[PDB]
């Protein structure tokens, strides 16, 4: 079906700056489209309707344009209640598809994280399993890429990571990532590793430790 | 003034029936042109459009979600009834209705359309986790190590959320990071509570975890391992 | 397909 694609997928920005938002669709929709700002924990609120039109209620700051297959939503004047994350919508074609969103989060300097390894605990592996947590502490921006080698080969499918909301005081973000296996592959390798890329990182930072060794 | 509000199961197991009730005020649905719409957004996801019907009656679904989603209205009793079937872990997800505008008339007279070109007016939202997990109590494990050092918990394998932690009884919260928990494939819940220190601090570091639905409380000291 | 409000 119809794509709707946004751009930046993520901005960052300071209060009172200018910033604009674009929206693109793979085919013409009018001026059937919306868009949205939605705050966490909150759910999605109506700034312009119709690629235009300012939706009643709505602080004037905010301003869209736009038809066919580009649009941009522009807010002259960042105010805090405007780090979020924004959506366009599209209804002129069912399904009424959505963008993928953009998040607007709090500039600040870039700052590369600080990376921990922490092996499992002989306590989690007396019950047959082992996780292997990786941690990138306090980095900015967001964006960050974390791959587990196990004795060089390159893992997938068996990790999962979260990611803190900013920091209100730091501005930067953290993420935790959980490498797990049985604790019988676990013990088949010897050199864990969690591998990161970040801006803020000349190159790629590994940090690692060898099974067992004691 | 128009509000609208979900209500549903919190939790509900694979293959089952999911049914969703939108009760909403300040419009009826037999209003000229007026939709209501189910929207759903996966824990950190996107938004993601589900279904739409309109009080000339017109329904409207996702293509990807056709064959599982029932759309109905009870225009007496104010409610759109959204019904899925045959749910699986990948539909947990926050859903929200929302109300969509009919085109302004004139003396009864459609004269502007672009008002229905947006989903003006949301609901709050329900959360719904689908799972085939029973509640059960965390296992907590110890996570040991600009100089900074790291140490924390691993609260492995609990359901359903949340769960609390907190450092040293509530005194620890500079360089606290409680990460969200992720759903793993087996069902249950797994989070990771971190905290950062000057690497001299290593001072005593406990994780107070509390997972109510269980019952379960543990208090886990931490240190750096070697005896 | 198109919108309710196409045409």
């Amino acid at each position: 079906a119809l794509q709707l694609t946004q751009s930046p997928s993520s901005l960052s920005a300071s209060v009172g700056d200018r910033i604009t938002i674009t929206c693109r669709a793979s085919q013409g929709v009018t001026s059937a489209l919306a868009w949205y700002r939605q705050k966490p924990g909150s759910p999605p609120q109506l700034l312009i309707y119709d690629a235009s039109s300012l939706e009643s209620g709505v602080p004037s700051r905010f301003s869209g344009s736009g038809s066919g297959t580009e649009f941009t939503l522009t807010i002259s004047t960042l105010r805090p209640e405007d780090f979020a994350t924004y959506y366009c919508q599209q209804l002129h074609f069912y399904p009424h598809t959505f963008g993928g969103g953009t998040r607007v989060d709090v500039r600040r300097t870039v700052a590369a994280p600080s990376v921990f390894i922490f092996p499992p605990s002989d306590e989690q592996l007396k019950s047959g399993t082992a996780s292997v947590v990786c941690l990138l502490n306090n980095f900015y921006p967001r964006e960050a890429k974390v791959q587990w080698k196990v004795d060089n080969a390159l893992q997938s499918g068996n990790s999962q990571e979260s990611v803190t909301e900013q920091d209100s005081k730091d501005s930067t973000y953290s993420l935790s990532s959980t490498l797990t296996l049985s604790k019988a592959d676990y013990e088949k390798h010897k050199v864990y590793e969690c591998e990161v890329t970040h801006q803020g990182l000349s190159s790629p930072v590994t940090k690692s430790f060898n099974r067992g060794e004691c | 003034r128009i509000t609208l509000k979900e209500s549903g199961p919190p939790l509900v197991k694979p293959t089952q029936t999911l049914t969703l009730t939108c009760s909403f005020s300040g419009f009826s649905l037999s209003d000229f042109g007026v939709g209501v719409g189910w929207i759903r957004q996966p824990p950190g996801k996107a938004l993601e459009w589900l279904a739409i019907i309109y009080s000339d009656d017109d329904k409207r679904y996702s293509p990807s979600l056709n064959t599982r989603l029932t759309i109905t209205k009870d225009t007496s009793k104010n409610q759109v009834v959204l019904v899925m079937t045959r749910v699986s872990p990948v539909d947990t997800a926050t859903y929200f209705c929302a109300h969509r505008r009919g085109p302004t008339t004139l003396f009864g007279v459609p004269i502007a359309r672009g008002p229905v070109n947006a989903m003006d007016v949301w609901g709050q939202g329900i959360t719904v986790t689908i799972s085939s997990t029973s509640t059960k109590g965390p296992s907590v494990f110890p996570l040991a190590p600009g100089a900074a050092a790291a140490l924390g918990c691993l609260v492995k394998d609990y359901f359903p959320e949340p769960v609390t932690v907190s450092w040293n009884s509530g005194a620890l919260t500079s360089g606290v990071h409680t990460f969200p928990a992720v759903l793993q494939s087996s069902g249950l819940y797994s989070l990771s509570s971190v905290v950062t220190v000057p690497s001299s601090s290593l001072q005593t570091y406990t994780c107070n975890v509390n997972h109510k639905p269980s019952n379960t409380k543990v208090d886990k000291r931490v240190e750096p391992k070697s005896c | 397909e198109c919108d309710k409000w196409c045409s």
